[PDB]
RNA sequence: AUUCCGGUUGAUCCUGCCGGAGGCCACUGCUAUGGGGGUCCGACUAAGCCAUGCGAGUCAUGGGGCGCGCGCGCGCACCGGCGGACGGCUCAGUAACACGUCGGUAACCUACCCUCGGGAGGGGGAUAACCCCGGGAAACUGGGGCUAAUCCCCCAUAGGCCUGAGGUACUGGAAGGUCCUCAGGCCGAAAGGGGCAUGCCCGCCCGAGGAUGGGCCGGCGGCCGAUUAGGUAGUUGGUGGGGUAACGGCCCACCAAGCCGAAGAUCGGUACGGGCCAUGAGAGUGGGAGCCCGGAGAUGGACACUGAGACACGGGUCCAGGCCCUACGGGGCGCAGCAGGCGCGAAACCUCCGCAAUGCGGGCAACCGCGACGGGGGGACCCCCAGUGCCGUGGCAGCCACGGCUUUUCCGGAGUGUAAAAAGCUCCGGGAAUAAGGGCUGGGCAAGGCCGGUGGCAGCCGCCGCGGUAAUACCGGCGGCCCGAGUGGUGGCCGCUAUUAUUGGGCCUAAAGCGUCCGUAGCCGGGCCCGUAAGUCCCUGGCGAAAUCCCACGGCUCAACCGUGGGGCUUGCUGG
């Protein structure tokens, strides 16, 4: 019987969001707790080794990681268990390479190459709000991170808006609201990786979440949940998809 | 629960001692130079699988249905059992002799590289026959349509010389 | 025996040149690591040191084998990244 | 292949059962050349007992100190820190919110990890190692002296918790929640340490949140038994409190008389649950050892300490039952971990090599450790591809003589391969030589009306039936047929079986209508009109892990196998 928490993970039990061979071996890297969830993230060693192919074993990957040759959100990361997730940026400055992490229409995560200019911005989705001592407002974002704001400007930040921020120094620019003409990118569900504009919102009673309708530029309509609709622009995108 | 076990790819008859089946299988075994009944039975099973797929797909409505239809027809054209302008009803007229004609032993005989089917089997198994570029040693390989013209003798093989005694004895037939 | 380079690839993080090449030996056996290394260095202007062969592989009937090689900039980075068993297997280190 | 055949009569048609003929699992007789892949091998009886060796460690960049060489460098142990609660084995118990699925916690905890906002002030102490002296058969263990810390303690400040009165800034579907102000009180932090260097690396404490992992609740769903019919007495609820991390008869005090049940309670039997598997044309029947997710247990039973987490397989205490060492005063142990042994049985392997790959813990890192994992050894475990010769002339009816050829396989060797090996792959030399059996031979049912022996004896035989002196049915010889590195015997499941029948059986005479009536639940119910929209139908959102199943493409010679993608499976739940 189990007397405590788990520390291993088998390959047949790994999430579906990964590009991994499940029968080659028995063991997989269990990620460490961190910003994103388990169903929405992949460790760094798999990126270094199986996606880009800069190493064939794990010793080599650990060795490159322990020398600051790879960044995530403008920060150095030496832990091969750190979970990388959606809207995050992987940067190798020794090769001039910058990738943005996004899902497919299938539900798996990939690497979309971008430029050095767009590598310095990261969008965030406001997921909740709190009042903390000193009478200040704390925004709880979608990667599990947090931001502080003054009381005077509380009405400008709500629980589904999007905020663009310089990544390392973490300064805000270009808030984006949730309205009936905003651009959207779906992150989970059956309609993942689709994109379009908002049309209508719908609420329901006693615990059931809110729904939203969207129109793609071919003219077709589709519904999904409101917490799955990432806002990235007003009329056109601000990042590359 | 119970886990997976690998299963046979050939079927046996329901009764072992019926005169008609015995006679037919005897004739086929003799005229195609097979070693056992397993080979005959597994070719027959291939046929039956094709035939069941056709019977299922026929009159099934959707998108995966037509996808699978086209897949089946293209697979058959590639194997060499159907022409291009074919339809799903041309499958049910196929027989086992075609599957038996699509194997290396028979092709090596019909091409003039061997005097007999047994000689062709020996050549294949000893490694004197080449496909497009390769050495294959399995007389039941089910040659494709684009390879039937790339079948020759291997560079390292005595038969690859035009003056070999046995190769001359082989060309003496034609 | 012929040696035909199929692909070269660059690695700035570890500091290496990865090389995929084919070997053609029609009528001969699978060649030796010494010979393959000699030909590689002669043809690509490399150092007989700072170069290792990870594998030479033969297939069922091909008379065409395959190889994988790595060329390092410095013997130090070499001894640091590569393990010792290939170094001994090549002859760049004495156990 | 949506199938039939033999058997009750002097002969016939029926019913109805027995047998044959197909597949999968376990034991087993005779026989056996070679490779590849794979989730195979003390599960069934004894969750019975275990000799030996291994299965969990790491940090010298936390601290003082000893030794060996030139303050520096190497090595050993000690204090201290993290881990040892994962992984690995098994199927006893359990008919249960244990499991599956949908939801919930506004009723809760969380060390390692991420983000943000803030802090590191002032004092004290001991004690291992080290030295002196020891005791005891051992296991274990005493006294004195000296010393350090990221060891221990104390003040302060932050902060944590309770209550009362107000304000209404936040989230949310909804505030016994968060924020602001005041008041009365209990508990009460910290290592600016280490390293490099003339600031950078690794770190300590508080708070708000998340992630990871868990605890608790609910609706639906899935065995047999009436030769088991009434059960329950903290039992069902309420008011007030205690206790828990937290809701709660979880427990306590007081007031009531309720709760379950023939749509089968209670009791008894068997049994880990599912994804899955076998079979069948399908409906359906049957099983659930091996791989994955969940649960439970560590000789039986009960109880506790340390810790974020245990009532803790390789840590503790006791009783019972077993065994071992002893200097007889006393001490120690429980393989359902890898191998190995005894016992039980019809019934299951080497006391091997390695941390190179995949992963875990520790560590700034380099790196160390791991019977997990990987790699070989033995085995008619399952699947895929092959071999035991080919050609031509002649003679017979597949064989023999003759003359040539090839080398899969065999014998020997060089490379590559491999952690090291082995095998496998490429090449070379020799040489048709190095390699077929098991069951059957009266009908069912394919194949002898041939020969010798036995003489109602001996024996055969799934069933029918042979054998009593010319035996096609026993035994053997010679011939022949089925399958073929396999072929036969015993037991179990599905099918055969429309002999359990929703699809889809039958009850005058073959098994089978209650002796006849009246009626409770329940099932079935006349025609038109209006309404609702519960069942039913269509469209769409969120879920039903992966492996397994079907198809196409691509990579190992093709295949088996692996990978990319597209579909189903998940017997269904839920929002519009």
């Amino acid at each position: 019987a189990r007397k405590g928490p788990k520390r291993h993970l088998k390959r047949l039990a790994a999430p579906t969001s990964w590009y991994i061979h499940r029968k080659a071996y028995k063991w997989a890297v269990r990620p460490s707790p961190g910003p994103h969830s388990m169903k929405t993230s992949i460790p760094l060693i798999y990126i270094v080794r199986d996606y880009l192919g800069y190493a064939k074993t794990a010793r080599e990957a650990r060795k490159i990681l322990n020398e600051g040759k790879i960044l995530v959100d403008g920060r150095v990361r030496k832990d091969y268990k750190f979970p990388v997730g959606i809207m995050d940026v992987v940067s190798i400055p020794e090769t001039g390479e910058h990738y943005r992490v996004l899902p497919n229409r299938i539900g798996k995560l990939i690497l979309h190459p971008i430029s050095e200019e767009e590598a310095k911005l990261k969008p965030f989705r406001i997921n909740n709000k709190r009042m903390v001592k000193g009478a200040k407002v704390q925004l709880n974002l979608h990667d599990g991170s947090n931001h502080l704001v003054s009381l005077a400007e509380k009405d400008a930040y709500k629980t589904s808006y999007t905020v663009i921020m310089q990544v390392p120094e973490r300064q805000i620019v270009k808030v984006l609201p949730f309205e009936v003409g905003a651009y959207v990118f779906v992150t989970q569900g059956k309609n993942v990786a689709r994109k379009g504009k908002i049309v209508e919102v719908r609420q329901f009673p006693m615990g059931w979440p809110d729904v939203v309708t969207i129109e793609d530029e071919n003219g077709e309509l589709f519904d999904t949940l409101k917490e799955y609709a990432f806002v990235i622009g007003k009329d056109k995108p601000e990042i590359s998809l | 629960g119970d886990p997976k076990r690998q299963r046979k790819k050939y079927e046996t008859p329901s009764h072992p001692w019926i005169k008609e089946r015995l006679d037919r299988e005897r004739v086929l075994k003799r005229n195609y130079a097979l070693k056992n009944k397993k080979e005959l039975w597994r070719h027959e099973t291939q046929l039956k699988e094709f035939r069941r797929r056709a019977r299922r797909l026929l009159a099934a409505r959707g998108k995966q249905a037509e996808i699978e239809r086209q897949q089946l027809l293209q697979r058959l054209y590639r194997l060499g059992l159907l022409p291009a302008d074919a339809v799903l009803d041309d499958v049910l007229s196929l027989t086992v002799e075609d599957v038996l004609e699509r194997r290396l032993q028979t092709i090596v005989y019909r091409k003039g590289l061997a005097r007999t089917m047994k000689q062709a089997r020996q050549l294949i198994v000893h490694g004197h026959i080449e496909v497009n570029g390769q050495v294959i040693r399995s007389p039941g390989y089910l040659v494709l349509r684009e390879e039937e013209d790339t079948i020759t003798y291997a560079k390292g093989s005595p038969f690859a010389k035009e003056g070999h005694p046995e190769r001359m004895v082989i060309e003496q037939a034609k | 025996m012929e040696i035909k380079v199929t692909e070269i690839r660059e690695n700035k993080l570890l500091g290496r040149k990865e090389i995929y090449f084919d070997v053609l030996h029609e009528g001969e056996p699978t060649p030796s690591r010494e010979a393959v290394k000699g030909k590689l260095v002669a043809m690509l202007d490399l150092d007989p040191n700072t170069t290792v062969i990870q594998y030479i592989r033969s297939y069922f009937g091909s008379n065409v084998s395959k190889g994988y090689a790595k060329a390092y900039e410095t013997r130090e980075r070499m001894l640091y990244i590569e393990p010792e068993y290939i170094l001994v297997r090549d002859g760049l280190v004495q156990k």
